[PDB]
RNA sequence: GAUAAGGGAAGUCGGCAAAAUAGAUCCGUAACUUCGGGAUAAGGAUUGGCUCUAAGGAUCGGAACGAUCAACUUAGAACUGGUACGGACAAGGGGAAUCUGACUGUCUAAUUAAAACAUAGCAUUG
RNA sequence: GGGUAAACGGCGGGAGUAACUAUGACUCUCUUAAGGUAGCCAAAUGCCUCGUCAUCUAAUUAGUGACGCGCAUGAAUGGAU
RNA sequence: AGGAUAGUGGCCUACCAUGGUUUCAACGGGUAACGGGGAAUAAGGGUUCGAUUCCGGAGAGGGAGCCUGAGAAACGGCUACCACAUCCAAGGAAGGCAGCAGGCGCGCAAAUUACCCAAUCCCGACACGGGGAGGUAGUGACAAUAAAUAACGAUACAGGUUGUAAUUGGAAUGAGUACAAUGUAAAUACCUUAACGAGGAACAAUUGGAGGGCAAGUCUGGUGCCAGCAGCCGCGGUAAUUCCAGCUCCAAAAGCGUAUAUUAAAGUUGUUGCAGUUAAAAAGCUCGUAGUUGAACCUUGGGCUUGGCUGCAGCCGAGCCUUUUUUACUUUGAAAAAAUUAGAGUGUUCAAAGCAGGCCUUUGCUCGAAUAUAUUAGCAUGGAAUAAUAGAAUAGGACGUUAUAUCGUAAUGAUUAAUAGGGACGGUCGGGGGUAUCAGUAUUCAGUUGUCAGAGGUGAAAUUCUUGGAUUUACUGAAGACUAACUACUGCGAAAGCAUUUACCAAGGACGUUUUCAUUAAUCAAGAACGAAAGUUAGGGGAUCGAAGAUGAUCAGAUACCGUCGUAGUCUUAACCAUAAACUAUGCCGACUAGGGAUCGGUUGUUGUUCUGACGCAAUCGGCACCUUACGAGAAAUCAAAGUCUUUGGGUUCUGGGGGGAGUAUGGUCGCAAGGCUGAAACUUAAAGGAAUUGACGGAAG
RNA sequence: GAAGCUGGUCAAACUUGGUCAUUUAGAGGAAGUAAAAGUCGUAACAAGGUUUCCGUAGGUGAACCUGCGGAAGGAUCAU
């Protein structure tokens, strides 16, 4: 039977969507179907932000961030636990998980 | 067997039939 | 496109009656629609209805009284001989004691009982019960 | 709707209920007729004549004032075009598309649109032939179309 | 509008559409193609006589395990060779080589019956004497 | 260089040699195909002479008509004869397949004309 | 030391098996490399050989069609049509 | 025009034209095809059958030609050929059972070489003769009707005044046999009827079954996955409710079973009346001819009188007064063979039937032999709703009944403009298209520079490159691709698809409009345009990835997954190919049915807002979607359409009919090929399949 | 007025050729089904241990593997 009303992607009123490569395995996945995550991490880990600030020649120097948008295929994401199998009724919930 | 490979096997066998019949035309 | 305004009118009446509304708007109007409604009203299946003139085909507002089970058209309008009226009433009506098959005969649009009274037949047009 | 598309737009004009001239209209049934003939001699089609009339002269409808439709008045005064206006504009569009197509052979979209436009021309010309507006032997020819809409 | 024409003048379309679609019904198709006339071993008949060629035991299909005792019969009318089951306990001893047997179907109308594979006929009479009469010792085989 | 009863390749390495066919008009024409062909495929009928008939043009005259002039083509009919008649001359035998070279073309003057050479097409090298 | 086969050319020997019989679908090791693929065949190329089967005939070392561990077929030394 | 014919007619001839039929299915092919009245089955609609008691046609072994005659292309007439075949003295001659009977053959499949003109009728010169026409009997379980195989007492018991279970009686009767009479042409039989004719009333009922479907055993013996049964599901391996038997019981019964065909069941052929998201099945997408189907609108209302029929009302008919061209359809009628069907009457002893029959007993009286149905077409007819069609637009229009080309009459003559369509116009809006053009970094490769031992790749390695300087670093350049981030439950396009800038070229939807035309439209066999990727042909390009291939790992083996290279290809130009899970697995057009918040484009009204634009708040039209509910639908999953579907009919195209064989074979057609489109059958099979539930399992998550 | 004769006309029938239709042999080749679950592997069903499937094209004892583009009928309706 039909598992999802969206067919597991996000294509409505559209014919074709160009693919993207999974970050992990380089598999061609449609752009609307790919699991996309935007990560903004500190470029220096919090353990080293101290000794690097002490070694800094600049008073009040801000450490730059690391901006990245990651694309995963369904297999990459499920394997890496980026997304998990949800119950039949919980599948419909499409709000971001309440963790942050 | 997989339907796609079953189709490929039958296509190769039709091809052989045509080539065999062409000998005597 | 719009191939039968009588079918559209009766479909609108059926949907309003099924949903419990006591009034329905029909667009467009026509003579056949008005005379079909007149037959339904004479037999009490609808109340007063109103014709609105818009310098076009027109509009109708019908008052429904909740007595109507179903009204419908028969497409196409088959030719009906007098001996075929029995077959049509058998197939279309819920019982032999109530309900009407509406015909358009050269004597006018009328229910099958009046058609039997004046011994006329025409083309089948619809039903009501 | 949209004979040659999937659109379902309903935008159009809504004629007023009144079939009489507005009370504030003061022009006579003649002065509109001479205005129409003057614009028809300037080369305007009936659509444009009605547009100029309502836009600048307050003639809401030429029929409620003069008594006749604009094309009917032109035909009564010998100003009716040989080709009906809508067929003329369809043929002109087909001429423009075919001229673009001969220089842009890879424009497969224009080839598809040309087929749509020409089918619409043939359907309208068939109607005009059945109503004897066009001669029974009138036929739309792609090769000689540019002459009619020159 | 239900996918079929409803116009008062569409009788040709309705009649032709039904005519095209009755060919999907195998009973109608077999009746008009005449497959019994062309393909059936009996040629459309209910019964057929023939000569017993040999007595053959056929293993029943799973899950059954038995030896269904049939004969190979060559039909007189067309020379075709068929396999015919010999019903009842021990009626194979009533059937000898070069006997004339009257055959009939199993009642499944061209299909095999039960666990017997590829056999569509049964012996009704042998040497002009009913097999039931022989089985019940009502009559004796003329020999 | 001719002819030959009956048979008709039994002759011979092998149908070599010879015979048979043959012009024209009309009919009819298969497999296969690179759609161009194959093809005159295959396979049939007729054909003389004489007496007629019909059709097909030019220039003049003011006319869908008159006058004058003019070429050989085609079609039809009757009659006729020892059934003959492309009457001498001239003039394809045909078909079903296999091997091989695509084809037209070329060479061993004076023993080999071929499957050999060339060829268009294709590819490589500087 | 590297490249190059529409360069010259080459493309093999060995080791086991299926509820009658027959066959063998079923792995590694050597020669300086690869080990004959698609095709085709007793062919103008096959020794054995007048190969075996079918067809053609009264009778066929001939012909054709099949078969193929092919002495010694095979891809621009071009293969098959 | 003639000839010929009984006569019309290309029936035939001469001359002359080039016509005639066809997707509304011509022509060809098949028919195990003579047509019809009719038959079977049947709620209705249907499906199937009709060689065969009547009517029409045709034939007499196959063809053909004739004679005679009013009538024949005759065959129980002739002539000839072909095929069969008889006698012969070898020279010749004679044939036609698809008439009756009979034989052979064929086959699953069908009767006597009997009696007669008595009836029905026919023929003849005819009151008289003849008739295998016909009737009668024989064979005959083709079908159909009626209908025996027992009934009643007493004891004895059981039993709640009576139903039986047994051993005891006397009655009754026809099956059969027969005097006889009848029947009949003569018989047979029937009907009547002396005498005979029943206790085991042996004067003896069978065919199939007893697991379920499906009515009736869990009795006994036998066998032991054998034998066998079993339409299907299944039974049988030592207590078999299923086989083989005995007993008992069940069903129909002078009948019962089996095979095959057909009808119902089958709403599994669907017009009534199916199904197409996932079970089989919406064409990849548009255009489009035939076909089918297409908005509304033109004498309505009122008044008076009157006829009839139902119990003052009601229902039909009228008749006046109010300004008063072609069909289709439906009504009625005429004409429509009998048999068959339905049906009225009628004690064939009942009945199937038949069309007889009934009366006080008749030198005769007398009810009858009805009536419906047929149904397309034709004919006649009443009605004018519904659906078509024509008319007066360059007026060549209508009336002048008694007007004289003119003149005069006249209200002189054009329906709305559809929340159908088409067109114009106005500001837009789009990652819609084509042609150029302009970026961007990246990748790789190259040139310079700098150091020095590794670099690459992996789970770990190895192939590989490296002191000849790899990898790394900065600058510069060249090639091809590709357009990141922005990028979304957002946009555009018929779909496939489309994303750097700008210019040009031609399109487009929506919106706005008191513009224009007026049915021009919807869906569409045939026929077309476009149609991802891969693939083919030929040029150009060939950075990167990368079928094939080469190679290093893993492994028992992997010429697989993983790693490093790599040829076609990937890009482009000219052409082909025409297919995808081309998917929303959901045709298109139209109407209606329920709440809500977002969002894109357009338009229209308005702010404690920033700076005209943006934003904010309201409406609306169009889109892409989404959330809730379930009125409703559905097998369910689910669905605002997959609803308005047994309360079944808005228009229209396509497709499916258990699973395989098989999208195969064959034929055709398109293609250079790969292949596309169209497309079977034999045979085989009881399930295959859809959705959901519980569990079990998972090298899935928690 | 017989036989017979001339020329026509209708035209059976035979030979050849063509065509249509229905049956049938065949070395060998290549299938399908049934039977039993015989050999080899393990392609699918669990993330079936490389997600599966579609179209297309190569390769290969066999299931199958690989490239390109699709689909979810996915193992994600979601950041
Ligand atoms: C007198 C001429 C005749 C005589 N006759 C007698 C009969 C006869 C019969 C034949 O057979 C029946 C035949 O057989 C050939 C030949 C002859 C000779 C042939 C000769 C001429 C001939 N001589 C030899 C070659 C030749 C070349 C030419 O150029 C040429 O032209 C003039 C002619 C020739
Ligand atoms: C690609 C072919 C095989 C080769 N073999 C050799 C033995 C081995 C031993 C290991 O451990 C010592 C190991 O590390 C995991 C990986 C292997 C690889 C794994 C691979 C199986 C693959 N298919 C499914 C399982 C899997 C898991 C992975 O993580 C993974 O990554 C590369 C890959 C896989
Ligand atoms: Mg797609
Ligand atoms: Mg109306
Ligand atoms: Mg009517
Ligand atoms: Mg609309
Ligand atoms: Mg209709
Ligand atoms: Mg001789
Ligand atoms: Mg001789
Ligand atoms: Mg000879
Ligand atoms: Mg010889
Ligand atoms: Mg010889
Ligand atoms: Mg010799
Ligand atoms: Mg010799
Ligand atoms: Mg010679
Ligand atoms: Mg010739
Ligand atoms: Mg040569
Ligand atoms: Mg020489
Ligand atoms: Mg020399
Ligand atoms: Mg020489
Ligand atoms: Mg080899
Ligand atoms: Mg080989
Ligand atoms: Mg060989
Ligand atoms: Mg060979
Ligand atoms: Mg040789
Ligand atoms: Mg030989
Ligand atoms: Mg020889
Ligand atoms: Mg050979
Ligand atoms: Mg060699
Ligand atoms: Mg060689
Ligand atoms: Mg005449
Ligand atoms: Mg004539
Ligand atoms: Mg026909
Ligand atoms: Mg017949
Ligand atoms: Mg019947
Ligand atoms: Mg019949
Ligand atoms: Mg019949
Ligand atoms: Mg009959
Ligand atoms: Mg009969
Ligand atoms: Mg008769
Ligand atoms: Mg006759
Ligand atoms: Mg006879
Ligand atoms: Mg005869
Ligand atoms: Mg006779
Ligand atoms: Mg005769
Ligand atoms: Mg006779
Ligand atoms: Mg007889
Ligand atoms: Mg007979
Ligand atoms: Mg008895
Ligand atoms: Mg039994
Ligand atoms: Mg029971
Ligand atoms: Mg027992
Ligand atoms: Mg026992
Ligand atoms: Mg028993
Ligand atoms: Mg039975
Ligand atoms: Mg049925
Ligand atoms: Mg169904
Ligand atoms: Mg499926
Ligand atoms: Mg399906
Ligand atoms: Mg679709
Ligand atoms: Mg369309
Ligand atoms: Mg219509
Ligand atoms: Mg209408
Ligand atoms: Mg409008
Ligand atoms: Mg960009
Ligand atoms: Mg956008
Ligand atoms: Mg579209
Ligand atoms: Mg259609
Ligand atoms: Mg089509
Ligand atoms: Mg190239
Ligand atoms: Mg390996
Ligand atoms: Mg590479
Ligand atoms: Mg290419
Ligand atoms: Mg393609
Ligand atoms: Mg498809
Ligand atoms: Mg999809
Ligand atoms: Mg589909
Ligand atoms: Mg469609
Ligand atoms: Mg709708
Ligand atoms: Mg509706
Ligand atoms: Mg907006
Ligand atoms: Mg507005
Ligand atoms: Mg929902
Ligand atoms: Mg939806
Ligand atoms: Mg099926
Ligand atoms: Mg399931
Ligand atoms: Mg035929
Ligand atoms: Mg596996
Ligand atoms: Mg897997
Ligand atoms: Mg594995
Ligand atoms: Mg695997
Ligand atoms: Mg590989
Ligand atoms: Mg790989
Ligand atoms: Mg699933
Ligand atoms: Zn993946």
């Amino acid at each position: 039977p039909k598992k999802r009303a969206s067919n597991g992607r996000n294509k409505k009123g559209r014919g074709h969507v160009k693919p993207v490569r999974c970050l992990n395995c380089a598999r061609c996945v449609p752009k609307d179907k790919a699991i996309k995550r935007v990560t903004i991490r500190n470029m220096v880990e919090a353990a080293a932000v101290r000794d690097l600030s002490e070694a800094s020649v600049y008073a009040e120097y801000a450490l730059p961030k690391l901006y990245n948008k990651l694309h995963y295929c369904v297999s990459c994401a499920i394997h890496a636990r980026i997304v998990r199998v949800r119950s039949r009724t919980d599948r419909k919930i499409r709000t971001p998980p309440q963790r942050k | 067997m997989r339907d796609k490979w079953r189709k490929k096997r039958v296509r190769r066998l039709k091809r052989k039939r045509r080539k065999v019949r062409a000998r005597s035309k | 496109t719009r191939t039968s305004v009588l079918a559209d009118a009766l479909n609108a009446i059926n949907n309003a009656e099924k949903t419990g509304k006591r009034q329905v708007l029909i667009r467009p109007s026509s003579k056949v629609i008005i005379k079909f409604l007149t037959v339904m009203q004479k037999h009490g299946y609808i109340g007063e209805f109103e014709y609105i003139d818009d310098h076009r085909s027109g509009k109708i507002v019908v008052q429904l009284n909740g007595r109507l089970n179903k009204c419908g058209v028969i497409q196409p309008r088959f030719n009906v001989k007098i001996n075929d009226i029995e077959r049509w009433t058998d197939n279309l009506l819920p019982a032999r004691q109530f309900g009407y098959v509406i015909l358009t005969t050269s004597a006018g649009i009328m229910d099958h009982e009046e058609a039997r009274r004046k011994h006329v037949s025409g083309k089948i047009l619809g039903f009501v019960y | 709707g949209r004979m040659h598309s999937s659109g379902k737009g309903i935008s159009s004009s809504a004629l007023p209920y009144s079939r009489n001239a507005p009370s504030w209209f003061k022009l006579s049934s003649d002065d509109v007729v001479e205005q129409i003939i003057k614009y028809a001699r300037k080369g305007l089609t009936p659509s444009q004549i009605g547009v100029i009339l309502r836009d600048a002269h307050g003639v809401s409808q030429a029929k409620v004032v003069t008594g006749n439709k604009i094309l009917r008045i032109l035909k009564s005064n010998g100003l009716a075009p040989e080709i009906p206006e809508d067929l003329y504009y369809l043929i002109k569009k087909a001429v423009s598309v075919r001229k673009h197509l001969e220089k842009n052979r890879k424009d497969k979209d224009s080839k598809f649109r040309l087929i749509l436009i020409e089918s619409r021309i043939h359907r309208l010309a068939r109607y005009y032939r059945t109503v004897a507006v066009l001669p029974p032997n009138w036929k739309y020819e792609s090769a000689t179309a540019s002459a009619l809409v020159a | 509008g239900k996918g079929k024409p409803r116009g008062l003048n569409s009788a040709r379309k309705l009649r032709v559409h039904r005519r095209n679609n009755r060919w999907a019904d195998q009973a109608y198709k077999a009746r008009l193609l005449g497959t019994a006339f062309k393909s059936s071993p009996f040629g459309g008949s209910s019964h057929a006589k023939g000569i017993v060629l040999e007595k053959i035991g056929i293993e029943s299909k799973q899950p059954n395990s038995a030896i269904r005792k049939c004969v190979r019969v060559q039909l007189i009318k067309n020379g075709k060779k068929v396999t015919a089951f010999v019903p009842n306990d021990g009626c194979l001893n009533f059937v000898d080589e070069n006997d004339e047997v009257l055959l009939a179907g199993f009642g499944r109308r061209g299909k095999a019956k039960g666990d017997i594979p590829g056999v569509r006929f049964k012996v009704v009479k042998v040497s002009g004497v009913s097999l039931l009469a022989l089985w019940k010792e009502k009559k004796e085989k003329p020999r």
